[PDB]
């Protein structure tokens, strides 16, 4: 975008941050996806030190 | 000069009819996250074609981040006009209006 | 010896429940003596000594609760007519307009069996400050507003119909409508520009006050 | 393993400006006529959902 | 253009009345979704508290007015509701009909009473109960939908995208689509 009022939009308005819940049933849809979700199993354990 | 005479005087009386009074408006006491992001895009756009700052632009480079600085010391002079479905309109300053 | 007149007499029982309730529901003076009616006492009331269901003791007159009177001043009289004739004709239908006119009614509710001839539809408008308004009585049988999806409706008057839209600077014509024909406004006897509030039960918030015009 | 043949080469495009339509006054089509990138109907209802007047202006 | 008017009206573009409230309550979809989470809220009343500052907050806003019309709702409405919905008295309407969300302190769906009550009664647990309806009061404040809100548009991206997800076969009544197009 090419002025102040639409980079002022796109950076509170329709932002990634403000995206987080979804409008149709207010759930999340942004997180962790493979890796990172095998890895949390590996580094929370009680194992790791 | 007949016609403009009056003309005009329709204009702003009826532009006054619509006005609402401080002591009878009824909307939100708070800045709706679209009043937000047009007082920051409408200032910044006039801080960068020199307007003058009332804020330490602490070697900031941004237009939109001045704005955003001016916001949070209610230093922005601009006035939302905030229109019911008949056209009718209240005054809300952004000094007095609660940020989110 | 009960087969028919045991249910053409229920479908008449149930029929009048109705109208008594529709009735007080339009703000008359019904009281629930006279709504609960059982069917025994139906009978030894407007069934004749062999039995049959008569027409004529049914008809009768209500008149303005005193809550009514100050919030509708100008809420008259009510004479609510059955009929013998199910094939209604226009000698039938000249005494009811007469009758309201004469006794000097406001509304009148002309309760039917089977249809009205259409050259006596036409005298239905007849009266310039009256009203008429016709029912079948099959159609009578179970109140519809006492369903679980018809939520309350209440008509307001046009002080709080002015407050209405004052408050959401509103014309007539940008409410929501209902038709002039709906079975809740034929019900409640609504004329076109008078607003009826809903009280929806709404999924995500509970009592819930909507509105709606009559157009 | 295998290297399928279908490759990543025309397939990215950018405008800053350039040709127009004689008709609209638009950026014209073009993968290598370096043309523009439609924001079409559904776009259009994406940017009103957002509330933001401006991006779509 | 059904967006959200600011006198929180549901209005087409051209003016005409939609709704008089959006979903019954006013409450933005995106925002509600700790708000009867009321066991997570007390954990975090500190914390909670400072976010939803009332301090610079109650110079602003009518604070007695709303809370007063609620009791007396909610004390009316136990007494009626063993009656059917037809014989339901209509002497008071809901609390969000006589006073503005968003200016009001306590003007709350009567859901959210229900059930924001129902939890200070079942819960005996340095928190008062009349510092959490304060806290829950303000949540629900700043949790309401925003005026210039374009619900129209995100209702119907709410149904024309997860009916993507609706286009198999029998896992009788007409389904998904054919259903949904009728």
């Amino acid at each position: 975008p090419q002025n102040e009022n639409a980079r002022a939009e796109a950076l509170n308005l329709a932002n990634t941050d403000s995206q987080y819940l979804t409008p149709t049933s207010g759930s999340p849809v942004r997180g962790l996806i493979q890796d990172h979700i095998s890895a949390g199993v590996w580094l929370t354990s009680k194992d790791s030190f | 000069p007949e016609d403009f005479q009056q003309h005009e005087q329709i204009r702003r009386k009826t532009l006054k009819e619509k006005a609402i009074p401080k002591d009878q408006r009824a909307t939100t006491p708070y800045m709706t996250k679209y009043e937000r992001a047009r007082i920051l895009g409408t200032r910044a756009l006039q801080i960068s074609m020199n307007a003058p700052v009332f804020v330490d632009l602490e070697g900031e480079t941004d237009p939109l981040r001045i704005a955003m600085k001016e916001l949070a010391e209610k230093k922005i002079p601009l006035v939302i006009r905030r229109y019911l479905p008949d056209g009718s309109f209240e005054d809300w300053s952004v000094e007095e209006l609660i940020v989110d | 010896m009960d087969q028919e007149n045991e249910r053409n007499i229920s479908r008449l029982w149930r029929a009048f429940r109705t109208v008594k309730e529709m009735v007080k529901d339009r703000g008359y003076f019904i009281t629930q003596e006279e709504v609960e009616l059982p069917l025994e006492d139906f009978k030894a009331k407007y069934c004749d000594s062999m039995g049959r269901p008569q027409r004529k003791m049914m008809s009768f007159q209500a008149n303005p609760t005193e809550e009514s009177i100050s919030k509708f001043p100008d809420m008259g009289s009510l004479w609510v007519e059955f009929c013998d004739e199910p094939s209604v004709g226009v000698k039938t239908m000249k005494t009811f307009v007469i009758h309201i006119q004469e006794k000097n009614f406001q509304t009148g509710i002309f309760v039917y069996q089977n249809n009205i001839t259409p050259s006596a539809m036409k005298l239905v408008p007849s009266i310039p400050p009256a009203t008429i308004e016709t029912f079948n009585e099959a159609a009578l049988v179970v109140n519809i507003t006492h369903h679980e999806l018809v939520p309350k409706h209440i008509r307001l008057s046009s002080d709080e119909k002015r407050e209405l839209l004052k408050r959401y600077r509103l014309k007539e014509s940008q409410l929501p409508r209902i038709q002039r024909a709906d079975p809740v406004a034929l019900y409640l006897g609504l004329k076109r520009g008078e607003v009826v509030k809903i009280i929806r039960k709404s999924e995500t918030s509970g009592r819930y006050a909507s509105y709606r015009i009559c157009m | 393993y295998q290297r399928l043949r279908h490759m990543v080469n025309d397939k990215f495009q950018v405008r800053s400006t350039g040709p127009v339509n004689s008709l609209t006054m638009q950026p014209v089509k073009g993968r290598k006529r370096h043309g523009g990138i439609r924001v079409g109907e559904m776009e259009r209802d994406a940017l009103i959902g957002h509330g933001t007047s401006f991006l779509l202006q | 253009g059904v967006h959200v008017s600011y006198d929180n009206s549901i209005r087409d573009a051209d003016g005409t009345l939609v709704q008089f409230m959006y979903g019954g309550d006013a409450i933005d979809i995106t925002k509600e979704s700790h708000m009867t989470q009321f066991e997570f809220c007390l954990d975090n009343y500190y914390a909670l508290l400072k976010k939803y500052n009332p301090s610079a907050l109650i110079e602003h806003l009518d604070v007695e007015s709303a809370l007063k019309y609620s009791k007396k709702t909610l004390k009316y409405r136990k007494k009626h509701s063993k009656e059917p919905h037809y014989k339901q008295s209509v002497k008071y309407d809901p609390v969000l009909a006589k006073y503005n969300p968003a200016k009001y302190l306590g003007s709350v769906s009567e859901n959210f009473q229900d059930k924001l009550e129902s939890f200070l009664d079942k819960n005996s647990k340095g928190v008062n109960e009349k510092k959490f309806r304060a806290l829950m009061q303000l949540k629900y404040m700043r949790s309401l939908i925003n005026p210039g809100e374009a619900v129209g548009i995100i209702a119907s991206q709410s149904v024309g995208e997860p009916s993507t997800q609706m286009t198999l076969n029998t896992f009788n009544v007409t389904l998904g689509i054919p259903r949904l197009r009728e």
